[PDB]
RNA sequence: GAUAAACGCUGAAAGCAUCUAAGUGUGAAGCCCACCUCAAGAUGAGAUUUCCCAUUUCUUUAAGAAAGUAAGACCCCUGAG
RNA sequence: GCACCUCGAUGUCGGCUCGUCGCAUCCUGGGGCUGUAGUCGGUCCCAAGGGUUGGGCUGUUCGCCCAUUAAAGCGGCACG
RNA sequence: AUGUUAAGUGGAAAAGGAUGUGGGGUUGCACAGACAACUA
């Protein structure tokens, strides 16, 4: 799971550690598993979350 | 450069000018012929095939015929090719007759060795007996085949197994007459193989 | 650098052609060209030229130095040219001069033949003296070291072929 | 045992790429290559199947080599006969053999097993500007890593 | 030549030069006095 | 051909001197070629020349099965270089 | 020196046959210094490609001797 | 973010040797002219 979401993450302009770090910063609680399962089913959703966690870090 | 493909006939002798006796290898060549021309265009380098040897034509298939077509000769027995000749100065029908060569002109020839079968290191390596009284029971064996530590043989140990059969070249050999109408040519010393055997006689590498 | 920041200032003829990094210098023998470096740059106002650094290099200065006495050479010979000068002690020995073939003959059981390239040429007046000319300041140099090398000078008599003014020193060889 | 994605065996398209090697050093090139190849970059990256797209390396005649590589970094060999060490390259392989010297770094960033040999071969490496392969319609990678 | 781990000027004329990563003595009065570190 | 010890040429840092840092050479029975032999199972399995060119039912039409053949090869017999 | 290892078994030295590797180099190749005139040498540096002998006396290595040689190297490999 | 190392040091070893480079100090001699180089 890690690595999927490491290859999908590096494509939204992030890494797996800071945007990890982001999504803590705004209280959302999803597993790597279901992580991994949007990333390669629904990039949409995948690309919402990863814009929440983006502007959480912007601070 | 020079070079033509022949059989060995056998050995003979020889007095010359001054009157010394001389060993001699009689080496027969009908005419070879050229059968393709091989250059960088088409093929990446530069070479020359040629025949010899004239076949009867039940011994011969449909694509070798085929192949001796272009140069309207009948088929071969033995087919080779010479390297480093400047090209020119040939082409597919020409003939290369033993007047290529004259008296004088070292030359390196080649052949196939003499068969021998399955033999043992010491005729086949030079190696030394063991000795024939004293207690003795090491007679004509290969020796040690190694130390302890590496729990194992060495490549290159040598032993028993067939003997002869290899290609073999001699260098610097002189040619002492050449007869035109008997395609014949006679070298000094001895060379390698059987009789009747292909050889191969070309201007010397060393020079 | 005290070299650094010396003077060039070119004599008559001088044409200095600006390309990048190439410089040629060029005058009433020859036009002679290098390769210099960007750190260190060109100058106006002919019959004078300085060279600069921006500093703050670890060195400071060896770059520097090198690219000035590059061009006060070039300068100083295609306006001018060199001169190495040879001698000859050792009796018996003695250099003839034929185009560009120098033929040497010094205690050996062959001559020596060498022949001098494109820019360079010889001068032999005599059995004992030779002269090595040219633009360049190192070809000249190596041809007259090329040439010093074939008999270098002994000790015990000092002959073999010297530059013309190497000091020997001279040992007491026992009479037998 | 639930739902993780799994991939099969020719369901992940492979595209074609084209990598720039003049004044890059030798292993940094050499590990990005090798993630590309291996599919590390793809979310349908699976351990027991292929998935990585192939790579053109060109102008590998101008890789980079610091400090003095280039003549102290030395690359043996053993023929198995006794005495058969086989010193004989350094960075001459830059010079004649360029290929070499790029397939034998990439060669050791690979898993060492059947996949990993099967992955070694979409590498196609030139040491001049030009490759032969228009017809696979390959497109350019920018490294800055 | 002289070579040795320890290398020293022994007269007055003697120079230190590195003409690598190697330390060398340099004397143009007594060629016994030429010297090199190893 | 590129090098070891050694020896330079030009040259500054360090107005001089200095084979070295930038540039430029010489130099060993040693190293890579040069000579001889093996080598595409080099699964990265390479190249050139020549020779040979279509029946039957269908699972379904598919890198389908089965049958008789071309070029060529082998079994079997006389042997030896 | 020690006693980890092997006591339901790990057979000692010289010679023979067959070698291979290190370099602290015995010869041959290249060099700097000399209290190096030349011919021979001393010593230090680079160099492992190839070469490195037959007898007498002792079970003998080791050793001494005889006649030669460009030279008659020293170690590891279960003191192969 | 700010520096150091050029030795593949990092990624085995000492007495001793050295114009390798970074930082901090103590001073002799310097425009009533220094060190070096060239005349006499
Ligand atoms: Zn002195």
């Amino acid at each position: 799971w890690i690595a999927r979401i490491n290859a999908a993450a590096r494509m939204n302009g992030l890494s797996y550690s800071k945007l990890m770090h982001g999504l803590k910063l705004a209280e959302i609680d999803i597993n790597r598993k279901m992580l991994a399962d949007l990333a390669v089913n629904d990039a949409a959703a995948f690309t919402a979350l990863a814009e929440q966690a983006k502007d959480a870090l912007s601070k | 450069t020079k070079g033509i493909l022949g059989k060995k006939v056998g050995m003979t002798q020889i007095f010359t000018e001054s009157g010394e006796l001389i060993p001699v290898t009689v080496v027969e060549a009908t005419p070879n012929v050229v059968l393709q021309v091989k250059t960088v265009e088409t093929d990446g380098y530069e070479a020359i095939q040629v025949g010899y040897q004239d076949k009867r034509e039940v011994l011969s298939n449909k694509p070798a015929k085929g192949h001796v077509a272009k140069a309207n000769t009948a088929p071969k027995r033995f087919i080779k090719e010479f390297k480093n000749v400047e090209l020119g100065e040939y082409e597919v029908g020409k003939e290369i007759k033993v007047d290529v060569f004259q008296a004088g002109d070292v030359v390196d020839v080649t052949g196939t060795t003499k068969g021998k079968g399955f033999q043992g290191a010491i005729k086949r390596h030079g190696q030394s007996r063991g000795p024939m009284s004293h207690g003795s029971r090491y007679h004509r064996r290969p020796g040690s085949m190694g130390p302890v530590a590496p729990n194992r043989v060495f490549k290159n140990k040598r032993l028993a197994g067939r003997m002869g059969g290899d290609r073999v070249t001699i260098q610097n050999l002189e040619v002492v007459k050449v007869d035109v109408e008997r395609n014949v040519i006679l070298i000094k010393g001895n060379i390698p193989g059987a009789k009747k055997s292909l050889i191969t006689i070309k201007s010397a590498v060393k020079a | 650098s005290r070299i650094g920041n010396k003077v060039v200032v070119l004599p008559a003829g001088v044409e200095i052609k600006q390309d990048g990094n190439n410089i040629t210098v060029k005058g009433p023998k020859g036009e002679l060209t290098r390769e210099f470096s960007s750190d260190i740059k060109m100058n106006i106002e002919g019959n004078e030229v300085t060279f600069t650094r921006p500093n703050d290099s670890k060195e400071m200065k060896t770059i520097h130095g090198t690219t000035r006495a590059n061009f006060n050479n070039m300068v100083v010979g295609v306006s001018e040219g060199f001169q190495k000068a040879l001698e000859l002690i050792g009796v018996g020995y003695r250099a003839q001069v034929q185009g560009n073939k120098l033929t040497l003959n010094v205690g050996y059981s062959h001559p020596v033949e060498m022949t001098a390239p494109e820019g360079v040429t010889f001068e032999v007046p005599a059995n004992t003296q030779v002269i090595v000319k040219g633009i360049n300041k190192e070809v000249v140099g190596e041809l007259a070291a090329n040439i010093r090398g074939v008999r270098p000078p002994e000790p015990y008599k000092g002959k073999g072929i010297r530059y013309v003014g190497e000091f020997v020193r001279r040992k007491e060889g026992k009479t037998g | 045992m639930r739902t993780t994605y799994m991939a099969k065996a020719g369901e992940v398209e492979r595209k074609w790429y084209v990598v720039d090697a003049t004044d890059v050093p030798l292993g940094r090139l050499s590990a990005v290559v090798a993630s590309v190849l291996r599919g590390k970059n793809k979310p349908t990256f699976t351990p027991h199947v292929d998935t990585g797209d192939f790579v053109i390396v060109i102008n590998a005649d101008k890789v980079k080599l610091t400090g003095k590589k280039a003549t102290d970094k030395i690359y043996y060999r053993h023929s198995m006969y006794p005495g058969g060490l086989k010193s004989v390259t350094a960075g001459e392989l830059r010079d004649k053999n360029s290929r070499r010297l790029i397939e034998t770094s990439v060669k050791g960033m690979l898993p060492k097993n059947t996949l990993g040999r099967k992955q070694f071969t979409k590498l196609n490496v030139y040491g001049g500007a030009e490759h032969p392969h228009a017809a696979q319609q390959p497109e350019v990678l920018d490294i800055t890593n | 030549m002289k070579v040795r781990p320890s290398v020293k000027p022994m007269c007055e004329h003697c120079k230190v030069i590195r003409r690598k990563g190697r330390v060398m003595v340099i004397c143009p009065a007594n060629p016994k006095h030429k010297q090199r570190q190893g």
